[PDB]
């Protein structure tokens, strides 16, 4: 926010303001992603006190009220994934209420089936539920109930598997850690373009204000403005690129809340 | 006496009509609502401009002497008005302050009931007055009423004006450099504005350029901590520098054992240097001469010895010769000043000034010398010469320009400069292992973290002063005019009140209520306005629900309604294509050359957008043209009910339905639009072939040909296709006709009501007209160029800097081009995205019945219609949804001889007293036989099983 | 005021201040004659892909 700067970023007219409007877009579009996905429900399902969902144990996945009240699998991942003029902007919706919310998801997805997705949520019992998933795969329910003590066992040891995998291997976390990497990598390197010198005398602006007057100035200034422009143009245009996958993946995500959630999907794999 | 402005005082900024379309602007304005001083002459202050009004009914008041001293002294301006004449003069006036009343040269000028307004101002020497009357009925206040002033006077008189005096109640007040907002309507009168720096509200009107804005939340700016004082430190040396040494010293070296002299410990004041006339040269390298006095160096070597005027410029970095190949050689990113004079008379007599790796020094010999006899002509003349060649501040400082210093005041916001660093942050005492060498230490920025205190030694953190953006909460203009600021991260204590873990709150009310969220905020905080202020709060996740959950409770649906739950897609851009050489040259000669020194970028920016053109066709034609033929409709309507006349063409009318005209209407240079390969018709007739094939023959169109099928038929395949067996279709045939024509009524209405209906498309539309926009404002924008009007730097320039200077307006304008083609091309990327899930949706559900939940509107899904839309589509998707549903118990399987029996499709419930099967989605309680069910294996495995008696239909023709 | 454009006389009226107006963004849409004070609609002169 230097004077002897801003004036002449205001001569490279609509690129400043529409960087600014294309992140808040990105930033909008986050909390939008976050809605798309996580918001498709209108009314926070709450939890029953009892959990007899017929042997399947979600209570490594439901909240804990004594804890933000996260999840303990929500806690395995919050620990396992890890200032110039740069901003982090907060979730519309918190770390703490998208745990309700995906609370609400999950206690949708317990105790009311698809249903929740199309009318109200409709209760019914889990028991109950995995026939209508059993008939989606072609396999009829009886298959499910002549086996419930089973399945149960195997769906509580496969969470057994995913805590121990989640808490050994932080590589499990790849695509999470992948792009807060990507992002920090993205960061760190436009901060470094802040010291780059592109061919002005200086890497740091307020160096080049404490030793020039402001007619020769201009040229190294000039200079830096232009390569941090570009490296900032650079930044959120792989921010743009980057948010088109990251908005694939939430579309993606979203419909996967959808279909497979909120529902069922016949499309296999 | 104080009175209050309201809105009076703005004037027509430029001589630019503007059809009923608002303009965003800068200039010397009377603020809104400022308190306007109330007189009944003295003489005045004119400060930044002036705004001035007198109430009238029998003409009293006849001008003004405006100036800096606003009578004959100096800067002096009489201005007389007596009805449609006016009279101005400069040279030294006969009459003191004012002249009587009824009861060496340069210049001179000629030309209650009511209310006569004016803005008096200077800009570019040019003398401004705008003007305006009215009637009125009062004099004791400015009317609550907006009127714009209209320019009488434009004189490059080039007079400052600092005072003024009236000549004869009155009112005054002063002009401040304001953005504001003008509504210029049909006709180009300004009928309303909005000073855009009054308060939350007018910044975020200028934010949309809008007289009204939604409800909502707008980055208006940015806040920043203000510096609240200047720190300025350097170690508390009052030593001086032997300058006066140095620059006097009895012989200088000869250039091949060249002197070095380090010069430390002491105050240095450069100026004395640069402001001596002893230099005939003081070039500088890293460095410009004003700002040595504000710096502290770390080391400074005075490199000394006396040269010959032809060689005094080899002294500089990249130089090559006698000197600067041996003798002496700075290296070429050197940081200094070569400080050089004449010194015949300090040198010349004489001979002894012999000549021969950067700073390297030699003596190893028969080497030369220079001749200095006084009879030496200027280029043969001896020159003394200092290079004062500059460490750098990486290091312990050692030598200061002549500053003050101060107290190190800590925790508050400051300016400060440490050494020549300077800066502004929050200086704090910090835990940090300065080694005894080091003067200070960085962030990964390179921008310095830390700072060792040149007095105590002590080691300083610096932190950057608080900031963030300046967030608003408006409720709507239509609904109030109450507003709300977040600033973004900070602590309100650097700032009714509240705190956010998204920074301080401003005049919104903390509520404890779950209300929803209307308007969002940020870490969970919300706002809406109500009974009123507006409220935040931590918004409630819609509204809670402990489902009624048990291993045996069940919600069947007794009932449902259809519903035509509008989703809406854009399928193109705006076919846009771009003559580069227009855009970036508007054909100009000079400018066609240049880029030609760049190449293939025209061709592939052509080529890239060709691309888009070709898709946007490629999408229309992927999404609309997935039939064949044109199915066309029968004369007769029999459809069983269902009342599409609405959403069907109309053959009186484009050949549009109702709905798709109601949508068209609704939704509302070197660059060329492209028109769709299909014209808004030829989609007319598409979306008609489409829905005429939906509603004649459904999904068998997109397989084969259209094959026909009664109406009433159809949905009786498309409640099959959402478990919802036939006869609930027919059952209730007319009733469901109802409700679906009904609901296309509701479309209609709801259509009609609002624009945030046609949400996608009526974005999409502004998101190219924006790009678009933001391209034509940007061959306005100066790139650092002269000039952004191209003419206007060919026209004015030597051809050397005209290809300069338009080499950067071409480097702009194409970077801008080239940044608007990636803005098109990711944007592009999303509208195919969702002209790829358009074209999806339109074969999966409308050519069929999409089973993917959530992905057809929002309910179990029936079928689709869809309608044309400018650049998009719009989907009825008429989905089903349950809606009304009872309590019952349930069980997963049902024993009879120890056997347990399973549902074929539905489920089991009882009402309490009697046991059903069920379909999934609808409650047809069905007597439980063996015609609904199968058997598996024995009761025990079953968790929740009950026992029941299940009907054999065989048992009537048993008893028979 | 320069540029190259088909000129039609035109119904808008400009304020007798106004000699020029201006489209939805910056282009100058219209023009007064400064000899006889009539009002002149600027159309672009044509122009596209051969
Ligand atoms: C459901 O899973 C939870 C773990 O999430 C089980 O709780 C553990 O129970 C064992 C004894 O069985 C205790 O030693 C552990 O300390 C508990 N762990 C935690 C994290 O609380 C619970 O017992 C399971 N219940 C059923 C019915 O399977
Ligand atoms: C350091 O040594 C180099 C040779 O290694 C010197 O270079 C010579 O300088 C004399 C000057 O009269 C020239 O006539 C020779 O032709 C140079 N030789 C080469 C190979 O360039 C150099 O001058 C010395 N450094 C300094 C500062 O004098
Ligand atoms: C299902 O709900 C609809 C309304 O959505 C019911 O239709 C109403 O029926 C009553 C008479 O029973 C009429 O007075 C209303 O005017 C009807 N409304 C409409 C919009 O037509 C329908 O009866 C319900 N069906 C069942 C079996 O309960
Ligand atoms: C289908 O709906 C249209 C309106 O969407 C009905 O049009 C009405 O027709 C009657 C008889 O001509 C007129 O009295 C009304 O004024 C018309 N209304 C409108 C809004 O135009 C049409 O009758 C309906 N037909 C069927 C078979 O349901
Ligand atoms: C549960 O549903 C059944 C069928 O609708 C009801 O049973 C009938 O009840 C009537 C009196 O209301 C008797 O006259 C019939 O003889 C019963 N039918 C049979 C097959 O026995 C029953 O009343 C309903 N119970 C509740 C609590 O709603
Ligand atoms: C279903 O009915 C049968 C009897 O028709 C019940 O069977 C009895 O179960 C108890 C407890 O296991 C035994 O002590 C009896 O000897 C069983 N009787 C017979 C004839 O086998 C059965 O428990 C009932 N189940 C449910 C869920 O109601
Ligand atoms: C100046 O204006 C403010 C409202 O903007 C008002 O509170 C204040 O009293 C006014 N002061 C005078 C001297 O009129
Ligand atoms: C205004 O006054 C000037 C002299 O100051 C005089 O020449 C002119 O005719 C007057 N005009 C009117 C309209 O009174
Ligand atoms: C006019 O200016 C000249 C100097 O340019 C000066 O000698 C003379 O006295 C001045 N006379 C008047 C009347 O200003
Ligand atoms: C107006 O002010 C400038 C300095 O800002 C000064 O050079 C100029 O002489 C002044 N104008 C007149 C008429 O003296
Ligand atoms: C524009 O002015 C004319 C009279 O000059 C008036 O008839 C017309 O109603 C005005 N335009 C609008 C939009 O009111
Ligand atoms: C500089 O500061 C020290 C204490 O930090 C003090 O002893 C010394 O006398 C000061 N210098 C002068 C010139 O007084
Ligand atoms: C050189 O000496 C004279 C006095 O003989 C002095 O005025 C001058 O300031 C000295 N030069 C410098 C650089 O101070
Ligand atoms: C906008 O004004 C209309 C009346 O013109 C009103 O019905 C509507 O409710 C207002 N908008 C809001 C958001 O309240
Ligand atoms: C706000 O700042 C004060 C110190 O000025 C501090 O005591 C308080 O803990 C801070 N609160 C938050 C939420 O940061
Ligand atoms: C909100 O509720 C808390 C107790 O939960 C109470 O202390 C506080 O005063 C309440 N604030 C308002 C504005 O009602
Ligand atoms: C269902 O019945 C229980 C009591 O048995 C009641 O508490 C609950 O609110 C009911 N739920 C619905 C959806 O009617
Ligand atoms: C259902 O819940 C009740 C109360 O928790 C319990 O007594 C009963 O045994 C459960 N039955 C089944 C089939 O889970």
């Amino acid at each position: 926010d230097s004077t002897e700067c801003s004036n002449l970023l205001l001569q490279y007219g609509s690129f400043c303001t529409q960087l600014n409007r294309a992140l808040t877009g990105i930033a909008v579009e986050q909390d939008k992603n976050t809605q798309e996905v996580f918001a498709q429900v209108k009314q926070i399902y709450k939890t029953p006190p009892i959990k007899d969902f017929g042997g399947f144990n979600f209570s490594q996945i439901l909240p804990d009220p004594s804890k933000s009240k996260r999840s303990f699998i929500e806690d395995l991942l919050f620990n396992k994934v890890t200032f110039n003029g740069l901003t982090v902007l907060p979730p519309l919706l918190t770390d703490e209420m998208i745990a309700q919310y995906t609370s609400a998801l999950l206690a949708g997805t317990i105790t009311s089936g698809w249903t929740f997705g199309a009318g109200a949520a409709l209760q019914i019992p889990f028991a109950m539920q995995m026939a209508y998933r059993f008939n989606g795969i072609g396999v009829t329910q009886n298959v499910l109930y002549e086996n419930q003590k089973l399945i149960a066992n195997q769906f509580n040891s496969a969470i057994g598997k995913i805590q121990d995998s989640l808490s050994s291997t932080a590589s499990a976390l790849g695509k999470l850690q992948d792009v807060v990497n990507q992002n920090a990598q993205a960061l760190n390197t436009l901060v470094k373009q802040l010291s780059s010198n592109f061919g002005a005398i200086s890497s740091v602006l307020n160096d080049i204000l404490s030793r020039l007057d402001k007619v020769e100035a201009e040229v190294q200034i000039d200079r830096l403005i232009t390569g941090r422009l570009q490296s900032l143009q650079t930044y959120v245009t792989q921010q743009l690129i980057r948010a088109a996958e990251i908005r694939a993946s939430a579309n993606l995500a979203a419909t996967k809340m959808s279909e497979c959630v909120l529902g069922q999907s016949k499309r296999v794999d | 006496a104080y009175t209050n402005s309201f809105t009076r005082g703005v004037y027509y900024p430029d001589k630019v009509f503007r059809s009923s379309v608002l303009h965003s602007t800068q200039d010397l304005f009377l603020p809104f609502f400022s308190n306007v001083t109330w007189f009944h002459n003295p003489v005045l202050p004119f400060n930044d401009g002036v705004y001035f009004a007198s109430t009238e009914k029998s003409n009293i008041i006849r001008g003004w002497i405006f100036g800096t001293t606003l009578d004959s002294k100096t800067q002096s301006l009489l201005i007389v008005n007596n009805a449609t004449n006016v009279v101005i003069k400069v040279c030294e006036f006969q009459f003191c302050n004012d002249p009587f009343l009824g009861v060496n040269c340069t210049f001179e000028y000629v030309s209650f009931k009511n209310l006569r307004e004016f803005v008096f101002k200077n800009i570019d020497g040019y003398f401004k007055i705008y003007s305006k009357h009215t009637p009125i009925n009062l004099v004791r206040d400015l009317p609550q009423g907006f009127s714009a002033l209209e320019p009488l006077v434009d004189l490059p008189i080039g007079i400052n004006i600092t005072r003024f005096q009236t000549l004869l109640a009155y009112y005054v007040g002063y002009l401040q450099p304001r953005t504001f907002l003008l509504k210029y309507n049909e006709n180009g009168t300004i009928t309303d504005a909005v000073d855009c720096a009054l308060d939350p509200l007018s910044e975020t009107k200028c934010t949309l350029k809008s007289f009204t804005v939604e409800k909502g939340i707008y980055q208006t700016s940015n806040f920043r901590v203000q510096p609240t004082e200047s720190i300025v430190r350097f170690p508390n040396i009052t030593n001086l520098c032997p300058f006066g040494e140095v620059f006097n010293a009895t012989r200088f070296a000869s250039v091949y054992a060249w002197n070095r002299k380090r010069i430390s410990n002491c105050v240095a004041d450069y100026s004395v240097l640069y402001n001596s006339a002893s230099f005939s040269t003081f070039k500088c390298y890293g460095v410009s001469p004003t700002k040595l006095n504000d710096l502290c160096f770390t080391n400074v070597y005075a490199d000394s010895f006396v040269i010959r005027g032809d060689e005094v410029r080899q002294i500089a970095p990249g130089q090559t010769g006698k000197i600067a190949d041996y003798n002496y050689k700075l290296p070429d990113d050197f940081t200094g000043c070569v400080i050089a004079w004449n010194s015949n008379n300090l040198d010349s007599k004489n001979y002894n000034y012999l000549y021969r790796k950067p700073f390297e020094r030699d003596i190893s010999t028969p080497l030369q010398s220079y001749g200095f006899q006084p009879t030496n002509g200027v280029g043969y003349q001896p020159y003394r010469v200092v290079v004062l060649s500059f460490e750098l501040l990486h290091a312990p400082a050692t030598v200061c320009g002549p500053k003050k210093s101060t107290n190190l005041v800590k925790n508050k916001c400051v300016n400060f400069n440490f050494n020549g660093l300077t800066g502004t942050g929050v200086l704090t005492e910090s835990n940090k292992k300065f080694l005894p060498f080091q003067q200070f230490g960085r962030d990964i920025a390179d921008t310095t973290d830390a700072v060792r205190d040149p007095q105590t030694l002590e080691i300083l953190d610096i932190t950057p002063c608080s900031f963030g953006g300046v967030s608003v909460i408006t409720p709507g203009t239509n609904t109030s005019n109450q507003v709300a600021v977040l600033y973004q991260g900070v602590n309100c204590t650097e700032v009714n009140v509240f705190q956010t873990r998204a920074g301080c709150l401003i005049g919104a009310e903390h509520v404890n209520n779950s209300y929803e969220c209307d308007i969002p905020i940020g870490a969970g905080i919300c706002a809406s306005y109500q009974t009123q202020s507006i409220i935040a709060y931590t918004m409630s996740l819609g509204a809670e629900n402990s489902v009624a959950y048990s291993n045996n409770s069940i919600a069947i649906p007794t009932n449902f309604t259809i519903s035509v739950t509008t989703e809406i897609l854009p399928v193109s851009m705006t076919k846009t294509s771009v003559d580069c050489t227009m855009y970036i040259c508007g054909d100009s000669t000079e400018c066609s050359n240049l880029l030609l020194q760049y190449g293939s970028f025209c061709t592939q920016l052509n080529r890239a957008l060709t691309g888009i053109a070709v898709e946007q066709d490629k999408n229309t034609q992927e999404v609309f043209a997935q039939v064949k033929q044109i199915y066309k409709t029968p004369p007769i309507k029999d459809f069983g009910g269902f009342n599409f006349s609405q959403i069907l063409p109309d053959p009186s009318k484009s050949k549009r339905s109702f709905i798709e005209d109601l949508l068209f209407n609704k939704v509302t240079n070197g660059l060329t639009v492209l028109p769709p390969l299909l014209t808004d018709e030829m989609i007319a007739q598409y979306t008609s072939a489409l829905l005429a094939g939906t509603i004649t023959s459904g999904w068998t169109f997109g397989a084969g040909a259209a094959l026909q099928i009664p109406f009433a038929m159809q949905m009786a395949y498309r409640f099959n296709g959402i478990g919802v067996t036939q006869n609930v279709l027919y059952e209730n045939q007319k009733l469901i006709a109802n409700q679906f024509n009904s609901a296309i009524g509701k479309i209609q209405d709801s259509l009609s009501s609002t624009a945030s209906a046609l949400g996608k498309l009526q974005d999409v539309v502004n998101q190219n007209a924006q790009a678009l926009n933001t391209l034509v404002k940007q061959l306005s924008s100066n790139f650092g160029a002269i000039s952004s009007v191209l003419n206007d730097i060919l026209s004015r320039l030597d051809k050397v800097e005209a290809e300069v200077q338009i080499d950067r307006l071409i480097t702009g304008r194409l970077q801008s081009l080239q940044t608007y083609v990636t803005q098109q091309l990711i944007r592009a990327a999303e509208i195919r995205a969702s002209a790829n899930l358009a074209a999806t949706k339109m074969s999966e559900c409308v050519l069929g019945q999409s089973k993917r939940v959530d992905f057809c509107g929002k309910g179990y899904h029936l079928m689709s219609f869809p309608q044309s839309a400018p650049h998009g589509v719009v989907f009825l998707h008429v989905t089903y949804v349950p809606a009304q549903e009872k309590n019952f118990t349930t069980a997963p399987a049902i024993c009879h001889d120890g056997k347990a029996h399973f549902p074929r499709e539905g489920v089991f419930v009882s009402n309490g007293t009697h046991w059903f099967v069920t379909q999934r989605n609808f409650y047809e309680p069905q007597i439980i036989t063996t015609d609904n069910t199968f058997v598996s294996g024995n009761c025990d495995v079953v968790i929740g099983i009950v026992n029941n008696t299940v009907y054999d239909p065989l048992q009537p023709e048993l008893d028979s």
